[PDB]
RNA sequence: UAAUACAGGGUUGAACUGUGGGUUAGUUUCAAUGCCCAAGGCAGAGCACUGGAUUGGAUACCCAGGGAACUGUGCUCCCAUUAAUAAGAAUCA
RNA sequence: AUAAGAAUUAAAUCUUAAAAACAAUUCGUUAAGCAAAGAAGUAGAAAAUAAGA
RNA sequence: AGUUCUAUUGUGUUAGCAUGGUUUCG
């Protein structure tokens, strides 16, 4: 009988994209090369595929090995067949780069060869004339 | 969930409490009676496209401005010609527009967009809460 | 914490914002200057595009920037007059100038209406520009005014292509010399790699676009729910 | 609607409206000649109009009231830039 | 303390004034330092 | 009584760290407040945390 | 100290990336390239303002970065402004 | 300087006292919706 | 020399607001516009001084945030209530609830009671 | 004396209903000029600071420039003849102190009697020192 | 910058006190390194200098060695001389 | 001479050498002079320094 | 603001000590 009575719109329940902390904004380049470091340190996978790598490894250790291959080349295999099976149905990620989404937040701070654009008019205004006496 | 400053006054609204929205009222009603009172007389409604689709977004008014050169110039600078008042729900997007505009504006608008952007005031002849 | 045995004070701008945790501006001080308002004037500068004035209110084929070396000036300056007594028996001796835009769908990024109107041009021996794409099309003619009001009929009426709005500005007449010699076509020859770096750009706005159109459609369902 | 509150609950208080409450009394503190707010009657000046405060401690009315009241009604009548006038009281009970 | 500073900067000053902070090459003082 | 308030000039100046590579304070230490400063209670809104000792006493 | 691991049902590689990251989040390979050479005082002053306003914005960016691709991994939807006077009540 | 005498609030506090309730806004509810009643009336 | 360092001076602007009415009014005398048909009602029906309206806003400190962290301390069960709900922010540091939680309920009666001139420890009661 | 010149700046704020400024009774006299002239909706006595209600009129404040003239450093007196030509052609209040108080340059100009100018309000452009 | 000894300053409270202050030379306590003087004198490192390279060439950058300087109630304040752009009052919740 | 150590962009000077007490690496023990690595958010009071390009 | 006391001292001078880079000894 008794329980809550309203809707569980808690954003911990429903986490939503926002950054729950704000910092005192940052130059635009500074920002950029920090978050650059932070991809090249991350590996972002946008590689011709995962699973190419694993497949010349294997296809290199073979033609190393013509005879005992079946017996060299396991380790090889195992990471191959855990490759295809991991990103067998790999799709190249499509999505904006952290430095836009970050911009869209307005995290950095203008500088002299970065402003922020301003308010769109031409797209937003909606006009309705409508008559209004007797 | 909460990382950031804690606020520890609270400003009141006092443009937008009971007795000033009924003032509001009491003043708006009066002119829009006059204007309707005289004929041929058409009124403007400007909003933004997030708050009204069916809405045209051209009409007589606008001016659509394409050059760089013609940047500052206002959109609704022909506004005067057609229309005999503007209800605005947009104040804060168009100020820069609205700022001597040769037509009364009847401005529709929140205690903070009016707090947060006092310069509206400036731009509004008469105020709806 | 480390012990560095002391502070630095620069003075610079730009050490001050290397050796700073921000160098954000502050709202001014209520007691010193007043408050920023989306009434105050824009900074007086001219808008410059990789380092070229951008200072036109039209495009015209007839637009050139000022440059460092001298170019050949007319040795003199003489207007021919215009002639205002003109009568039926001579009102058709008379030249004029227009422009025109059309918004619709053509097809081959306008190459069929190009070609089109090139044929109609030659043919009514006008002269000016146009400059047709896969959605609009924009022109600046001149020539006798029979011709012109020809070519108004052709573009409002005898266009094989949707044509959805058109609109003519800048009317003129009684002109005495023609600025142009031929009708010409603006085509697109930016290089394909150019092209493709422009709708990686394109691509990029309208993705940004498309978050806040999702978080509004959403929006917009909960408050119809 | 069990346990919790909701705007549409009768008795549902306002916390901002209760925050913003104001002392009555403290509307005329800025009405006097020398700003201690101890003259009899307080006449404060504004744009296009007049102001008087009866400002007498026990709410009491005597000739110095009598004559500092007949003399500013008298000004701001005669004062034409002065469209109207407003009476009122600083007491608390009276 | 501008043409002041601008003797001291192109070393006129170092060359001929007294130095209590004596140095090699600059003239010293033999009688007890104060501030003047 | 209605008395104002004193002056905020303090004799000795303000704390100086001597210049080298001693890391000596020629005058003040680094706790040191400044008369111009806000008050404790507004520089320090939480107040003690639920596991600080109520007596600082040693 | 020294730290010390254990190689047990696990890979050496493993195990000598685990003490990297302990050296690296200890500065050890940092303080030992400041001792094989000396600083002078000025030099260090530079240095530790450098760094001090440097790595909060790298924080920062850091803790940014998680968020965006802990929205991009689950999907997530920008947020809208909470409206007040909103009953926030069932529908049911 | 402690001994001179200046009007205070203090002063005028301990003086009602020996011989201050806050009020909140009222909303006007019934008003306003005549007032809204004749916007709309009006823009019918 | 300087450039906005003239407080009380030049930094500030004190220049009037004309509104409709007063700008269409200079207008038509100088006759540089011809009359409009709006301008009557406009005229009859002035608008109001928002600026001096403006002026009245006060800031006002928040006895919530002391008055929250009292309940909260001594009934600390309070914060389950609405726990799922978007605007109550139950972390700690935060502590900060919507207008229809028990916690600003309990708070916003006992101001009132304060307003009405009791102790906070007897509004409290 | 000082505490004149430092009300001076409490005077001059702008998009303010009131300041505050140090106390003194020298102050309260010329507050009392002020209001008598029409300058300051009212003022408050309260301890150690005045709260000075200001008066504006369409947006603009009433008190458009404050000229002090005589600084703690300086006194400056004028014979009525010299008053007569510093203040000719103003609209200006310049406040005068003599033997029979804190007064008007007019009243000063109408008396005939020898006075110290401490401030110019609303004066434009005119001073001598 | 552990403890201990001797002294400040800052913060908080109680009491006392009662315009007793803000600024400051014909004022003088302190103050990096270097230099002069005195001390010691080979833990480290290190001018001049030596010699092993690069360079048309280097009197340098690189390498090896190195008796100048590196701890003082002394002489002593030159400076990109020390918490900033002098100190105090007023305006802000 | 030579190798090894060391160093270098690469080399060289330099040290040891033929079974090792101190060239270099590993392990113990004292001895000497020397002494901010580790522990403090220039951040958060509304607290804000300089009309313009 | 100043004087006295009160709780606290990464402040300045201090006899000695724990630890440590380096060199040293086998």
């Amino acid at each position: 009988m008794n329980g809550c009575s309203k809707r569980k719109s808690h954003r911990l329940l429903k986490p939503v994209f926002e950054l729950q902390q704000s910092f005192p904004k940052i130059q635009h380049w500074q920002g950029a090369e920090i978050l650059h470091r932070l991809k090249q340190k991350e590996k972002d996978a946008a590689v011709i595929h995962p699973c190419i790598d694993t497949w010349g490894d294997y296809a290199q250790c073979l033609r190393r090995y013509p005879a005992t291959s079946a017996a060299r080349c396991r380790v090889e295999s195992d990471r191959h067949t855990r490759c295809l099976q991991q990103h067998g149905r790999w799709k190249p990620s499509d999505s904006l780069e952290a430095l836009k989404l970050l911009e869209m937040f307005k995290v950095f701070n203008e500088t002299a060869r970065f402003k922020y654009p301003p308010p769109p008019v031409h797209s937003l205004v909606r006009g309705c004339a409508f008559p209004f006496s007797d | 969930m909460n990382f950031n400053r804690i606020p520890t006054r609270l400003s009141t609204h006092y443009v937008c409490d009971p007795y000033t929205t009924l003032m509001h009222y009491r003043r708006t009603f009066k002119f829009l009676q006059a204007l309707k009172a005289k004929p041929n007389c058409r009124a403007l409604c400007l909003g933004n496209k997030n708050q009204v689709i069916s809405w045209p977004k051209h009409f007589d008014g606008l001016t659509v401005v394409t050059s760089a050169v013609a940047a500052q110039s206002s959109i609704l600078s022909s506004a005067s010609v057609y229309y005999s008042l503007i209800i605005c729900l947009d104040p804060v997007l168009f100020a820069k527009h609205l700022y001597r505009i040769n037509v009364p504006v009847l401005g529709v608008c929140t205690p903070r967009e009016i707090h947060e952007h006092p310069e509206i005031l400036k731009v509004i002849d008469y105020l709806l809460p | 914490a480390p012990f560095p045995r002391g502070i630095v004070k620069p003075r610079s701008a730009k050490v001050r914002a290397i050796l700073n945790l921000s160098v954000e501006q502050r709202q001014p001080n209520p007691l010193r200057a007043p408050r920023k308002s989306l009434l105050d004037p824009p900074p007086c500068v001219a808008p410059l595009e990789k380092g070229n004035p951008k200072l036109d209110r039209q495009f015209d084929t007839l637009n050139r920037s000022i440059t460092g070396f001298r170019k050949y000036k007319a040795p003199h300056t003489t207007a021919p007059r215009v002639v205002r007594d003109r009568d039926e028996t001579n009102f058709h001796e008379m030249l004029g100038k227009f422009r025109f835009d059309l918004q619709g769908s053509f097809k081959e990024n306008g190459d069929m209406l190009r070609d089109s109107l090139l044929q109609v041009g030659r043919d009514l021996f006008l002269v000016g520009w146009v400059k047709c794409r896969s959605r609009f099309a924009t022109g600046h003619i001149q020539g006798d005014v029979h011709a012109l009001s020809y070519m108004r009929r052709y573009l409002e009426k005898h266009v094989d292509e949707s044509v959805s709005s058109v609109r003519f500005y800048e009317e003129n007449f009684g002109m005495p010399l023609l600025e142009y010699e031929r009708l010409s076509a603006v085509n697109d020859f930016r290089a394909p790699g150019k092209k493709q770096q422009h709708a990686l750009r394109a691509a990029e706005k309208n993705k940004a676009k498309k978050l806040e159109q999702e978080s509004l459609r959403h929006a917009q369902e909960l408050e119809r729910f | 609607v069990r346990t919790g509150f909701f705007r549409t609950d009768p008795g549902f208080i306002d916390p901002e409206d209760v925050l913003f409450a104001e002392d009555p009394v403290r509307t005329w503190s800025h009405a006097d000649g020398g700003g201690d707010l101890a003259e009899e009657v307080l006449e404060r000046s504004n744009v296009g109009m007049g102001t008087c405060i009866l400002n007498n401690a026990s709410g009491v009315l005597n000739m110095k009231g009598l004559c500092g009241l007949f003399r500013k009604l008298r000004d701001l009548e005669v004062n034409p830039l002065k469209r109207f006038v407003v009476l009122t009281s600083r007491h608390r009970h009276f | 303390c501008s043409d002041r500073k601008r003797k001291i900067l192109n070393g006129t000053e170092y060359i001929r004034r007294k130095s209590s902070h004596r140095g090699r090459i600059k003239r010293g003082s033999q009688a007890p330092a104060f501030k003047r | 009584p209605v008395v104002f308030p004193h002056t905020r000039a303090r004799a000795g100046g303000k704390p100086i760290m001597m210049r080298g590579k001693s890391g000596k304070w020629h005058w003040l230490g680094p706790y040191w407040k400044p008369p111009w400063a806000p008050s404790n209670k507004a520089r320090w809104p939480t107040g003690p945390e639920e596991w600080a000792w109520s007596d600082p006493t040693r | 100290m020294s730290c010390h691991r254990h190689v047990f049902r696990a890979a050496p590689a493993a195990v000598f990336a685990s003490v990297q990251r302990w050296g690296r989040r200890n500065n050890v390979h940092k303080l030992t390239l400041l001792v094989q050479t000396y600083e002078k005082p000025c030099v260090k002053r530079t240095r530790i303002a450098e760094e001090k306003a440097y790595y909060p914005r790298w924080f920062y960016l850091r803790y940014a970065t998680e968020v965006i691709r802990y929205s991009l991994k689950h999907h997530l939807r920008l947020g809208q402004a909470l409206d007040p006077n909103d009953d926030q009540r069932l529908d049911a | 300087k402690h001994l001179d005498h200046v009007p205070t609030e203090r002063a005028r506090q301990l003086a009602e006292q020996r011989s201050r309730v806050k009020l909140e806004k009222e909303k006007f509810l019934r008003d306003c919706m005549r007032e809204q009643e004749n916007l709309a009336a009006l823009f019918t | 020399g300087k450039g906005a360092v003239h407080y009380t001076g030049t930094n500030f602007r004190r220049v009037q607001r004309l509104d409709i009415v007063d700008r269409m009014r200079a207008l038509v005398a100088q006759g540089l516009v011809d009359a409009p048909l709006w301008l009557s009602a406009a005229e009859r029906a002035p608008p109001m001084e928002l600026s001096n309206l403006k002026l009245m806003d006060r800031k006002v400190h928040n006895k919530y945030l002391s008055l929250t962290q009292a309940v909260l301390k001594k009934y600390p069960n309070m914060r389950f209530q609405d726990c799922y709900v978007d605007g109550n922010d139950w972390s700690k540091g935060n502590d900060s609830y919507r207008a229809d939680h028990p916690v600003m309920q309990f708070v916003a009666l006992q101001l009132r009671l304060m307003n009405l001139g009791l102790d906070r420890h007897a509004a409290f009661r | 004396m000082q505490r004149a010149c430092e009300m001076v700046v409490s005077l001059l704020r702008v998009d303010a209903l009131s300041q505050r400024c140090p106390f003194h009774v020298l102050n309260v006299q010329i507050l009392d000029l002020l209001q008598r002239e029409g300058l300051i909706r009212g003022f408050k006595v309260d301890g150690t600071k005045i709260d000075i209600l200001l008066k504006h009129y369409k947006g603009a404040p009433v008190i458009r420039n404050i000229r002090v003239v005589s600084k703690p450093s300086r006194d400056i007196w004028l014979t009525p003849h010299e008053l007569k030509f510093r203040t000719r052609f103003n609209t200006g209040l310049w406040i005068m102190q003599t033997s029979c108080g804190v007064i008007s340059h007019r009243d000063c100009l109408r008396m005939g009697i020898g006075g110290k100018m401490l401030m110019a309000i609303n004066n434009g452009y005119q001073h001598f020192c």
